[PDB]
Order: structure tokens, then C-alpha cells, then sequence
């Protein structure tokens, strides 16, 4: 195997600034017969197939703009984007095509870096319609925040909830470069009816202390 | 155009078999080795298998070896992936692709559009749509949030719009999560001026084609 | 360093 390792796993770059992505192969991909590195870089956006950017480590593919460049040799390679454009937000993969098992790296997610924006937080009780079904979903929304890192903590009557929530995050917004997050706490109707206070507690680097939104069941 | 068109994806029970096909056109398919590559939910691209131009040798990802077979029919410019003994973790978008192994000159790559394979024992089920009602403590003169919870459906996808597509600003329709039940759930929210509550009508339109369900759900302050 | 292509 020639295994491919990329670093960092995610990168935030301000518009117009330089992006550097690194890639290491576990063995050399430089062929002694033609002195070429069997190393490619691919760009991958959601809902479409990957696109070839660079091959032979530094040969830029037709149609690819000259702000993309590949460098390195042997086991150490770099993709540089000299001046990030909004259309460059994507996951970038290195890949070796030296062997018959041409492994990809793990990918580097490149996003736009913008100013810090604390989330606005909203909590939603279960609907009466759903309760008549035997289940209670409690939803917490974190709206239009940046950076992406955020922690949601559910509390029921001040008791820390663990293992009964799932969350989902949007893609970076094309207009304001923020993220939003939905967290859903799922309880049986029976359990939901035993307790009074339902709280979503949110931690984010833009918030000097965690923000808690809460309701009392039946108000 | 140089192209690859995949077909054959769908929902398949664990332990069963599924064959994918990839129809090539616009280039000399029979001159090139060809591959399958997949992407599982929340994961990166993963090479799966390679077949020589003439079908004389094949190479496999260790975790599919003995379960998956790559083959080709050059007379039909078609590539196949026979997937047997399928497992939950084989759930993914599957791409066929030329890739660059063995390139010399006149270098090009080409990928299909992808076909979704979902390995699940779940049955088709339409969603329940529940309101995320705007809070009565919404800040006067500020911003309120409201939404719809689209719960317990299978398979993906659902489409959600607001006010028949007339409301797009401030909408966030989240990626679905797969619940332990094997059914999906997602939320769609929107932020609006608090002053618009009551005056403006907010309706989420939720379509789930597999179950033939089409709901328009009004969301009101409680 | 295989070549799975025609020659």
C-alpha cells in the first residue's frame, strides 16, 4: 500500500488570501523510470463528481486557473491556492496513482474565514400533534454563527442529557459565510411528561459565557 | 462528450446483492483501466476497485474483497460492479471513474455522476410533519424563528419549500439524520421579523416522492 | 508501478 495523509483536515482562509494544503505519502511516488511523481490533486464539491486539478504533482489540468499550483516530490506534496475565491470552497484530495490500489488522502475541507459571529439560539417544544403520537422531539437552533465549532448541551430539570440527541449542520452560507446547527432531543412522551424545565445550553467562542434557552413544559 | 453514466443504485437489504452499471461513451473505453470509487455519508472518497483495460486482472479495496466483483463488457462500453453480501457500511454514493493509473500523454480523467446505494432493512415510510412554532417570547421589533420538523421517513430524500418557493431568504433546511430506528428526520427553519408574525402566513411544503406524500403545513404562533 | 491500460 501507498497510504496518503493530508494536513490540516480543515482550513479557513480569508477571501483573497493564500491557502496551503499538505499531503504525505507513506512511500515515494517518484518513478525512477520517467522521473515523474504519480500524484494528483482533486477538488470535490457537494452534489457533483470530483474534478481533476493537478497531476504529475505540478502539471495543472486544462481549464484550471493559474491560482492553483502543486509542488513537492517523493513523499511530500503541497497544493497552493494563491488567492482564494468563493468558488474555491470545496474539499481537496491528494491521491497517488502509482500503484494498482490508487488511494486518496482523507481530504482537506477549505472554507471562507470571516469575522466571529455568535449564534442566535432558539428552543422549540414538541408539538401537541407529535405528543399524541407517543414521542417528544425538542429542537434547539443555533443560527448563523462562525466559526463552525459549537457545543450544544441538553438539560432536563438541570440533569445533563447524554446519548439521546442528534445534530445536523448546514453548508457554509454563500452570502454571509456562517453555519447553522439543529440539535434534536428525543424522549418518550412518558419521560417528557415527568419533567418541567427543558434547556439548550450553547457554547461558542463568540459568546463570553454559554447562552441557555429554556421552557417549562406546558406554559 | 467524454462521459460515464451510472445506473443500478437503490435500497438493498443487508446480505443481499446489487449490480451497478456504468455506460461509457465519447472515448476509447476499451483502451483504459477503469475504477469504482465511493463516498459514504460523512466520509471521504474511497477507492473500491480497478479492472485492467482487457479485463485480465482486478484490484480490490481490502474491505470489499471477496464480496464485490468488478467486470467489464468492452463490446458494450460498460463497466460493472457486482456487490454481494452487502453491509450497512457499504452505504455510499458510488462513482465510476477512469482515474490516472498508468497515464502517459493526452491525459484526461472522467467520472460518472454517481449512484446512491443504501443498505437498509427499513421500509418506505412517509414523514410526519410537525410545527416548530415561533416562541411567544419572540423579541418585539426583533427576529423570530419558526420551522417544520420532518420526522420518520424512508428513504431519502424529502424536499421542503416555504410559501411555495416564495420565501427563500433566511431559510435553513438541515441535512437529515439517520435515527436508530433506521428512519430519517430533518428540520427546516426560517428567521423572519417578529412583527410579521400573524400578519404573514408561513407554510412549509414537504414532498416525499417514495411515499406519494405532499403536505403543506401552516406554522402559527401558539 | 502498474499500467492497467492498453499499449
Amino acid at each position: 500500500d501507498i497510504v496518503m495523509t493530508q494536513s490540516p483536515d480543515s482550513l479557513a482562509v480569508s477571501l483573497g488570501e493564500r491557502a496551503t494544503i499538505n499531503c504525505r505519502s507513506s512511500q515515494s511516488v517518484l518513478s525512477s523510470s520517467n522521473n515523474k511523481n504519480y500524484l494528483a490533486w482533486y477538488q470535490h464539491k457537494p452534489r457533483q463528481p470530483p474534478k481533476l486539478l493537478i497531476y504529475w504533482a505540478s502539471t495543472r489540468e486544462s481549464g484550471v486557473p493559474d491560482r492553483f499550483s502543486g509542488s513537492g516530490s517523493g513523499t511530500d506534496f503541497t497544493l497552493t491556492i494563491s488567492s482564494l475565491q468563493a468558488e474555491d470552497v470545496a474539499v481537496y484530495y491528494c491521491q497517488q496513482y502509482y500503484t494498482a490500489s490508487p488511494f486518496f488522502g482523507g481530504g482537506t475541507k477549505v472554507e471562507i474565514k470571516r469575522t466571529v459571529a455568535a449564534p442566535s439560539v432558539f428552543i422549540f417544544p414538541p408539538s401537541d400533534e407529535q405528543l399524541k403520537s407517543g414521542t417528544a422531539s425538542v429542537v434547539c437552533l443555533l443560527n448563523n454563527f462562525y466559526p463552525r465549532e459549537a457545543k450544544v448541551q441538553w438539560k432536563v430539570d438541570n440533569a445533563l442529557q447524554s446519548g439521546n440527541s442528534q445534530e445536523s449542520v448546514t453548508e457554509q452560507d454563500s452570502k454571509d459565510s456562517t453555519y447553522s446547527l439543529s440539535s434534536t432531543l428525543t424522549l418518550s412522551k412518558a419521560d417528557y411528561e415527568k419533567h418541567k424545565v427543558y434547556a439548550c445550553e450553547v457554547t461558542h467562542q463568540g459568546l463570553s459565557s454559554p447562552v441557555t434557552k429554556s421552557f417549562n413544559r406546558g406554559e | 462528450q467524454v462521459q460515464l453514466v451510472e445506473s443500478g443504485g437503490g435500497v438493498v437489504q443487508p446480505g443481499r446483492s446489487l449490480r451497478l452499471s456504468c455506460a461509457a461513451s465519447g472515448f476509447r473505453f476499451s483502451d483504459y483501466g477503469m475504477h469504482w470509487v465511493r463516498q459514504a455519508p460523512g466520509k471521504g472518497l474511497e477507492w473500491v476497485a480497478l479492472i485492467w483495460y482487457d479485463g485480465s486482472n482486478e484490484s480490490y479495496l481490502d474491505s470489499v474483497k471477496g464480496r464485490f466483483t468488478i467486470s467489464r463488457d468492452n463490446s458494450k462500453n460498460t463497466l460493472y460492479l457486482q456487490m454481494n453480501n452487502l453491509r450497512t457500511e457499504d452505504t455510499a454514493v458510488y462513482y465510476c471513474a477512469k482515474l490516472l493509473v498508468g497515464i502517459t500523454t493526452d491525459v484526461f480523467d472522467v467520472w460518472g455522476q454517481g449512484t446512491v446505494v443504501t443498505v437498509s432493512s427499513a421500509s418506505t415510510k412517509g414523514p410526519s410533519v410537525f410545527p416548530l412554532a415561533p416562541s411567544s417570547k419572540s423579541t418585539s421589533g426583533g427576529t423570530a424563528a419558526l420551522g417544520c420538523l420532518v420526522k420518520d421517513y424512508f428513504p431519502e430524500p424529502v424536499t421542503v419549500s416555504w410559501n411555495s418557493g416564495a420565501l427563500t431568504s433566511g431559510v435553513h433546511t438541515f441535512p437529515a439524520v439517520l435515527q436508530s430506528s433506521g428512519l430519517y428526520s430533518l428540520s427546516s427553519v426560517v428567521t423572519v421579523p417578529s412583527s410579521s408574525l400573524g400578519t404573514q402566513t408561513y407554510i412549509c411544503n414537504v414532498n416525499h416522492k417514495p411515499s406519494n406524500t405532499k403536505v403543506d403545513k401552516r406554522v402559527e404562533p401558539k | 508501478n502498474p499500467d492497467p491500460n492498453a499499449n
